[PDB]
Order: C-alpha cells, then structure tokens, then sequence
C-alpha cells in the first residue's frame, strides 16, 4: 500500500516500438481463472485496469501451477523482453556462473512472489500492457497494466538483483560452494551435497529466504509421501551423448550392411573421420536382403574402428556465447523421444534421450511439451539460456495445448518441423 | 448537447507536428453552407471558433451523398490522423453468430452521431482545427476547432467505444440481465424479458444514455427484426445470410470465379455440403483477371451441384452453454471434408469444411486429423468449449495411425461411427527385408537437359529391363522405376531405391493425389499384399546401384 521504493528508470532498447502482439483465445473456464486472478491484483494495486490511450499489449495464459493446483496467471513476455531486456542485458547483466551444470544436484526455487512489491517507472508500465478475453469477441477485452514489476518481464529480476544479493549474500557467506543462479524469477542452487544435506541445506534456504522479505517458496515434501515430483532436483552432472550405438548384427545381412552403411553415411557428417567404402563393397552385390555376408576381414577392421570412433568425440563443442543455441525434436518409439541442441548442424554441444512410455499419459503433445522444458533446463543449467526449438508437430496443434500441461515459468521461442527425420534411427 | 464523461488525452506521435494542410479553397456556394453548418455545431458546442493562436489547420469539404435532403460536411484529417498516436484496437475479432445465445427480444439502437456527442481531449483541438474562406478574396479565413470527436479522427472510434463501454456500466451494473453489445454507433440490448417487459428496460437505458447527452431516436425501440450484421441475418432465436446468389452466365472471367468462391465459402458455415475444389484450382492462374475463364465440366459439376444445395434456403440455431457441443465428420470427396457442430439432434448450429492443405501428396486420416484440428479451434473462439467428436473412422485404424506418425497430434474424446467414407490405411508397409521375394535394386535417371530418362532394375534372378522415358526427371523416373518394380513384381517383393524422394514419398503412405505416376504405385500397393521397400545412397559406391547406374549407358555416358 502507501509505502514503495524508488523506481529504476527503465527504458526499451532505442529506436523500437513497445509489444503489440495478439491474445491468442483461452477457454472460458481459463478467462474465468484470469478474472478472478487480475482482479484480485486490481484489488492489490499491483496490477490496474488501462484506456485506449494504449496501443500495446502481451499474450497471457492460465496455468495450474504445481501439480494441477489452483489456476496462475501468465505472461508471454517474448517480445517486451527482447524489445528492452536485450540492450538492458548489457547495464543490469545478471552472470552466469559455469560450474553449476558441474555441481552434483541442483533445485530451482520460483522467487517471483518477490517483484510484486517494487513499482515501476510510470512511463515504461505503458508496455506491460496485456489483455485477457472475451470469448467469441463479444465484450472489448479485460485491459490491464503493471505498477510493480512483472514476473515474466526480464527487465525485473535484473531490477530486483539489489535486494536478492543481500538476501543471499549471508546465507552464501555460510554456504559457499553451494552455487547459486538466478534466472527471471528462479533459483537454481547447486551443490555436491548428499541428497538430506542438500535437501534440508535447502529448506534452509527457503527459510532464510522467507525470513528476509516475504520471499517465500513452494511447499515441494511435506513429512507426507505421495506420488508427486521427485522436486526440480536434477542432477547435471549426468549427461551424455552414449546411445548412438552401432547395432550389433553378429547375423548381417544384405539389407543390414546397407542399413549399417547408410547411417553410417549421413553419420559422416558427425565425425569426418569415419569411412565407409570398403565395407559398402561388401554389399556391391544385387543379392537377395536377407543373406548373410560377414568376410571381408579388410571391412570389418571399418566396423570395429568407427564402431568406437563414436566415444571419441571432435572439435564440436565451442559454445558461440553470440550465436544461439537450436533444440531439436526426435519422437522415438512409443513415449521414446530425443533431441539435441547445437549453434551449428553437426556441432551439436549436446544430445540425450526423454524416456516416459506412452500409456498412463501417451498423449504425445504432453509429452513433447514435457521434454521441451525439460530440455530448456539443461540449456538454462548449462549457458543459462533457451534455445530455439525445432517442434516435430502441427503449429495449430501446438498452439492449442502446450498451455495445458505447460508447468514452467518462461517460455522460449519455438518452431514446427513439417520435415519427417531421415535421422531417424535409434539414436 | 454531450456528455459530461472524463475526456482522454491524445499525444501526436513522438516528434512529430500537426497538419499544415490547406484546401484548395472550395466554390464560395457550398462555403455559406459549411458556415452555416458550423455555426449551428458551434451553437451545439461541438465547436469552439479560434484563428490566431493555432497554425494547423485542415481542408473543410462539402456535398451531399445519399437520401438526405440538405447539405453534409465533411473535412478529413488524413494527414492528421497519421501524425495521431495508435490507439486500442477497435474490433480485432468479430463476434461469430453461431456462438450467441438465444433471448426472448433483443433490439438495436443507433447511438446517433455518437462520436460528435463525446468531447475531444481539451488540448487536441487546436490539432482538429480547419478554414472555411468567406469567398475567393473577400475572406478572413474564419477558422473553427472540434471539442468533440471529429468526423474523420483515428481515435475518434476507440475512444468512443471506450467512453460508451464506460457509460452503460452503472446502468448494466444495476440492471445486470440485459446484455449488451456495441457495434460501430450501433447498440444491441437483448434479453429474454416480455416484449413490453423488454421494452420496460429499453426504456430505462436508452433514458440512462440520455442523461449522458447520448442521442437515441428510436421511438419505442425502433428496429427491424431481420438483422442485417456482417451478411448474417439474425433473430433472437435463429441466424442465417440470406442474400447469396450464385450467379450464372456465359462469359465466365476471373474476378467472377473469385467472387462465386467467396460468396460459395460465406454459405457454407450454415449450409451443409458446398464444395468449391474445382472453381478454386481454376483460379490459380496469375494476375489477368479481365479475362475469361475456361471453367471446365468437372467446374459446372460442382457449381451446379453446389446451386442446388443454395436455391433451397437453410437456417442455424444459437447457444445453450448448459450442454455438450458436438462436432461430426465426413469426406465430401478427394480432398473435401465436413464438420457440423450441433446441441441437441438435428438442430443446425454450424456447418464448414477443411480443404486439403500444401503438401501435395498427403494421407487422409492425417488430413482427417489436420481437419477436426480447424474444429478443435473454432469451438473454442466461439463457445470456448472443446465439442466432443463425431468421427467416421475406427480406432484401431485412428490408433496405428498416429501411433505410427513422426509428427505428433491429440486426439479429443472421440467416437467412431459408422457411414459412408470411411478412413483407414488402405496399403501398409513391411518392416524387415521379405525373404525369398525377388528383390529389385531399381533404379532410373534423367539427363535433364535432355528432358527424358530410363526406368528400369534387376532382380536378384538375373533379371533386367528397362524403359525409355520422353519428358522426365530423375525424380519421376526414380518412382516410375519403383512402379514397374511393382508392377513385374509378384505378391511379396522387395523394392530397393535409390531416392531419397520415393524412399519418403512412400513411407508417407499418402494416397489420392494428382500424380498418375504415384497414383499407380499406390494403387499397386493396395493391391499388393507384402512389400518391403529400402532406400540407399545412389552413388555411393553400393553395387546393387553400380549396375543400375551402369545401365545408365543406354541413354548416354559420362
Ligand atoms: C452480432 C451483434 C451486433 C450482436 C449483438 N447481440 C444481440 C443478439 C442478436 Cl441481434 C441475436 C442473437 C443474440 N445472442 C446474444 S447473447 N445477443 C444476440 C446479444 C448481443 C446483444
């Protein structure tokens, strides 16, 4: 109420325009979630309804935050972002410490409950502008603004890097391996910390936290068992690129040398060291696909030689901290999908498999939507960023679901492959 | 009069000035008239007379256009309105008709000139101002500013939408069951309250918006029950365009197609069945549209077809939300498909279809799914709702399918009905190299330049063959050469290619398209009852391709 802070006067990046993008229609029973959500935020200030005098305006969804809990109101904040945060990222850069994707275990903690108190700049709030739905364009729209700082805005954790520092900085001076990172409004804290030490190291933090502003956290494990989330406790010091194994055909045959030679073909542009000709002359013949033909002693000296010039990786790995990072989508098997993220087409940092059988829950999209942000962690986890994906599925299908099962924070920019996977092998 | 409402503030776009635009002054009879009609919108307030503090100015215009009988005014801000800041926009979505809800009486009031009645920001105004010369010498230049929303201004329309938005709220807050709804300065109060009972309430507002100096003719609700909104024809219980007419003639040119296309599209929400395929792919030539267009028969099939589904006129229903939305599916034809979404049987609510999409070669389930995707949206646009779905195909089909895609979808609650199309996997793939069936390494090529190619293979028994091509690529030839595969090749076969194309293309398992040339392939896999086909790398260096390629020879070498 009557008592603020001061306000950092904030400006978008020079020469653009503030966000007008469209509000992509919600169901009712989600409109009805954002009337009562924004209200209440009408009620509390922190939120207030705006004029025509406004042009802009942000996408918003309903989401059922932790578990299917109550409704939370989201913004698609893209745009503002890359329209201010981008040039802010130069003065208010928030760093990204390496080690981390080092450390044993990491959680993350939303701390967004925080920037609802520090106002803003009167005459940046003008952007924030959002609009939540009249269904079948009835009514003109709820039009809303901000008057604090905004959870989806990247512009307000930077902002709100003050306080969060002394926050911490104690409770970093008792605990200092333990890494700490800051991204939008969550925490994400590693260290090598048995699984109890690290946990309740944690809630120690949520306490602390608490105790220094009103920045509380989620509840995650009570004294109770069930079958929630075993937490966003991952654990980055796994990670591999192992499974794109060779089959081993102790039977080959006309077909399966092919078969072989072919991945083993585009698989040239992954590692220019393999060769597959000598062995592509043991198929030279126009025989019959199931038969056998091992010989060439000369040949499988190539089986062999590649067959582990797998494990020895290239020179693929130099992370262009100017070029971005590209996902890519790979729906295996029945709940087997995959993917792998890389600035460049064979230069592909890192690589890995979602497992999660499609059966309890085989609705594809669930599970793609799944993967996703479990793979823009990673990325987070990693470069501390997200990545562009490449989504194996219809625009429109999307574009009417991920906000469903869609449990995260942020939203990263994404695309849709209408291009089938020759890629497709077992990798 | 006006209304006393909290006027907004317009700012001109950062760092730019209001209009310098003068007017190549007009014929000193209709400049009598200008005066004469402002002194009175002066006299009316919405004017205030102002010369020297104020440069800008703007070109006052004056005529008359329709059925009036006096002289109109007109002045346009043009240059004005561009330096004028963006504002809300006014209607990004028009409401769909299928999606109101039914209502004893319902009404339409036009709000007057409405945007005269609203006052213009305090300061813009210097910014509205204009010059009505006396004669073509004798003249002081008598220069005039708006204090309301003037008849040509960007915001004019958002604002008053806003202002009005404003204005009916402690009304409707009072009076919370009478819906409301603004169209342009139109207003439509509908509720299901006793036509007096209604007009009980009409009353009230149309005296609440009077006490805003909002000016409402209507004499007991004056309106004519056949709404004319949007081409839609609507009344409180039913909705439906009427006026759709199919014009027939001799000379048929492009604009003409165009126009029977679109007026053919516009019906089809309400009635169920158009089809448009043939006079659409006519249209795809380019740019010349004052010339004539060959409209084939398959053309008149489909026009004429299409003619008598219109000549007898349908009507649709509105929304009850207390009930299940359903949407129920058909394939019309190749390539056409259409849905109805309906609350209880046989009560028409929406009708439309989904036209295959890009993509030339695709499979019908997909496209079924790519369909009840268009549904899926709409439902919830309209009635927010998911409408469950009645589809004319099987599980296990529906299942295999998707379970099959690389690309991924969802499935709404579904059932499978049974009916006349039905969708289902007419050919089907194998998955491992068929043993004993002949395998054939086929091949083909094309000197491009040449224009003409040789499809052809070897089986594994010593086989060959081959066939010279006129007019081909070694795309063609690539399939062509799997046709032929297919066609010498007996009831399992074993198909081995060199395209990275066909190797796709059939793994697609489309089917139904314009491509004789895969039309064949893929009625010979239905005909079929086991193929295998695997793709390789053309050049290289595989022998089962040396020899398919060696035989290349024939056409030329290199
Ligand atoms: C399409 C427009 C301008 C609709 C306004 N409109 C009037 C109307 C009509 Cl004319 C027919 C069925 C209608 N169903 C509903 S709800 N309405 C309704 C209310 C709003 C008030």
């Amino acid at each position: 109420p009557i008592s603020p802070i001061e306000t950092v006067p904030v400006k978008l990046k020079p020469g653009m325009d503030g966000p007008k993008v469209k509000q992509w229609p919600l169901t009712e029973e989600k409109i009805k979630a954002l009337v009562e959500i924004c209200t209440e935020m009408e009620k509390e200030g922190k939120i207030s309804k705006i004029g025509p005098e406004n042009p802009y305006n942000t996408p918003v969804f309903a989401i059922k935050k932790k578990d299917s809990t109550k409704w939370r109101k989201l913004v698609d904040f893209r745009e503002l972002n890359k329209r201010t945060q981008d040039f802010w990222e130069v003065q208010l850069g928030i760093p990204h410490p390496a080690g981390l994707k080092k450390k044993k275990s990491v959680t993350v903690l939303d701390v967004g409950d925080a920037y609802f108190s520090v106002p803003l700049d009167e005459d940046f709030r003008k952007y924030t502008a959002f609009t939540i739905p009249s269904i079948n364009n009835e009514t003109p729209g709820i039009r809303y603004q901000y008057n604090v700082l905004p959870q989806g805005w990247k512009g307000s954790p930077a902002i709100f890097q003050s306080s969060m520092t002394k926050i911490l900085e104690p409770f970093k001076k008792q605990n200092p391996d333990i890494v700490i990172c800051q991204y939008m409004d969550d925490l994400y804290v590693g260290s090598d910390l048995e699984i109890g030490q690290h946990r309740t190291k944690i809630e120690e933090l949520r306490q602390h936290l608490l105790r220094w502003g009103l920045t509380t956290p989620d509840k995650k494990h009570q004294k109770e068992p069930p079958f929630l989330w075993m937490g966003y406790e991952l654990h980055p010091d796994k990670w591999t690129v192992q499974p794109i194994v060779l089959p081993e055909k102790d039977s080959w045959t006309v077909n399966d040398i092919q078969k072989l030679v072919g991945k083993l073909n585009w698989a040239s542009q992954i590692y220019p060291g393999i060769k597959v000709r000598q062995l592509s002359k043991l198929l030279r013949g126009t025989k019959a696909l199931t038969e056998v033909i091992p010989l060439t002693e000369e040949a499988e000296l190539e089986l062999a030689e590649n067959r582990e010039i797998l494990k020895e990786p290239v020179h693929g790995v130099y992370y262009d901290p100017s070029k971005d990072l590209i996902a890519e989508i790979q729906k295996q098997g029945q709940g087997q999908w995959t993917y792998q993220i890389y600035q460049e087409p064979f230069k592909n940092l890192k690589t890995g498999k979602y497992a999660r059988m499609r059966g309890a829950h085989t609705n594809d999209v669930k599970q793609l939507t799944e993967a996703v942000q479990k793979i823009t962690t990673e990325s987070i986890v990693i470069w501390g960023k997200t990545p562009k994906f490449k989504l194996p599925i219809q625009k429109e299908t999307w574009e009417t679901w991920w906000t469903e099962y869609w449990q995260a924070t942020w939203i990263p920019e994404w695309e849709f492959v209408n291009t089938p996977p020759l890629v497709k092998l077992w990798y | 009069p006006i209304s006393p409402i909290e006027t907004v503030p317009v700012k001109l776009k950062p760092g730019m000035d209001g209009p310098k635009v003068k007017q190549w002054p007009l014929t000193e009879e209709k400049i009598k008239a200008l005066v004469e009609i402002c002194t009175e919108m002066e006299k009316e307030g919405k004017i205030s007379k102002i010369g020297p503090e104020n440069p800008y100015n703007t070109p006052v215009f004056a005529i008359k256009k329709k059925d009036s009988t006096k002289w109109r005014k007109l002045v346009d801000f043009r240059e004005l309105n561009k330096r004028t800041q963006d504002f809300w926009e006014v209607q990004l979505g028009i409401p769909h008709p299928a999606g109101l809800k039914k209502k004893k009486s319902v009404t339409v009031l036009d709000v007057g000139d409405a945007y005269f009645s609203v006052p213009l920001d305090e300061d813009f105004r210097k910014y509205t101002a204009f010059t009505i010369p006396s004669i073509n010498n004798e003249t002081p230049g008598i220069r005039y500013q708006y204090n309301v929303l003037p008849q040509g201004w960007k915001g004019s329309p958002a604002i008053f939408q806003s202002s009005m938005t404003k204005i009916l709220e402690p009304f409707k807050k009072q009076n919370p069951d009478i819906v409301i709804c603004q169209y342009m300065d139109d207003l439509y109060v509908g509720s299901d309250l006793e036509i007096g009972q209604h007009r009980t309430k009409i009353e009230e507002l149309r005296q609440h918006l009077l006490r805003w100096g909002l000016t409402t003719p209507d004499k007991k609700h004056q309106k004519e029950p056949p709404f004319l909104w949007m081409g839609y024809e609507l009344h409180p219980d039913k909705w439906t365009v009427q006026p759709i007419v199919l014009p027939e003639k001799d000379s048929w040119t492009v604009n003409d197609i165009q126009k029977l296309v679109g007026k053919l599209n516009w019906a089809s929400q309400i009635y169920p069945g158009i089809k448009v395929r043939q006079l659409s792919k006519l249209l795809r030539g380019t740019k010349a549209l004052t010339e004539v267009i060959p409209l084939t028969e398959e053309a008149e099939l489909e026009l004429a077809e299409n003619r008598e589904i219109l000549k007898e006129p349908v009507h649709g229903v509105y929304y009850d939300p207390s009930k299940d939305l359903i949407a129920e599916i058909q394939k019309q034809g190749q390539g056409q498909w259409t849905y109805q979404i309906y609350q209880e049987p046989f009560k028409n609510l929406k009708t439309g279809k989904y036209a295959r999409m890009r993509g030339a070669h695709t499979n019908d389930v997909k496209q079924l799914t790519e369909a009840v995707q268009k549904i899926t949206t709409e439902s919830i646009v309209i009635w927010g709702k998911t409408p469950k779905f009645k589809l004319p195909i099987q599980k296990e089909t529906w299942e295999t399918w998707w379970t099959e895609y690389w690309q991924a979808t969802w499935i709404p609650e579904w059932e499978f009905v049974n009916t006349p199309p039905l969708v289902k996997l007419w050919y089907q793939l194998e998955k491992e190299p068929i043993v004993g069936a002949e395998t054939f390494y086929v091949d083909g090529a094309a000197n491009r330049e040449t224009k003409l190619g040789k499809a052809g293979y070897v089986t594994n028994k010593g086989r060959q063959k081959v066939v010279p091509l006129t007019n081909t690529t070694n795309q063609k030839t690539e399939l062509q050469a799997i046709y032929l595969a297919l066609q010498d090749s007996g009831l399992e076969v074993n198909i081995v290619t060199d395209s990275q194309y066909a190797l796709g293309i059939i793994q697609a398992q489309p089917d139904k398209s314009e491509s004789e040339l895969v039309n064949q392939i893929i009625e010979q896999l239905i005909k079929k009852e086991k193929v295998y086909l695997a793709w390789v790398p053309a050049h290289k260096g595989i022998g089962g391709n040396e020899q398919v390629d060696k035989l290349v020879s024939a056409g030329i070498r290199k």
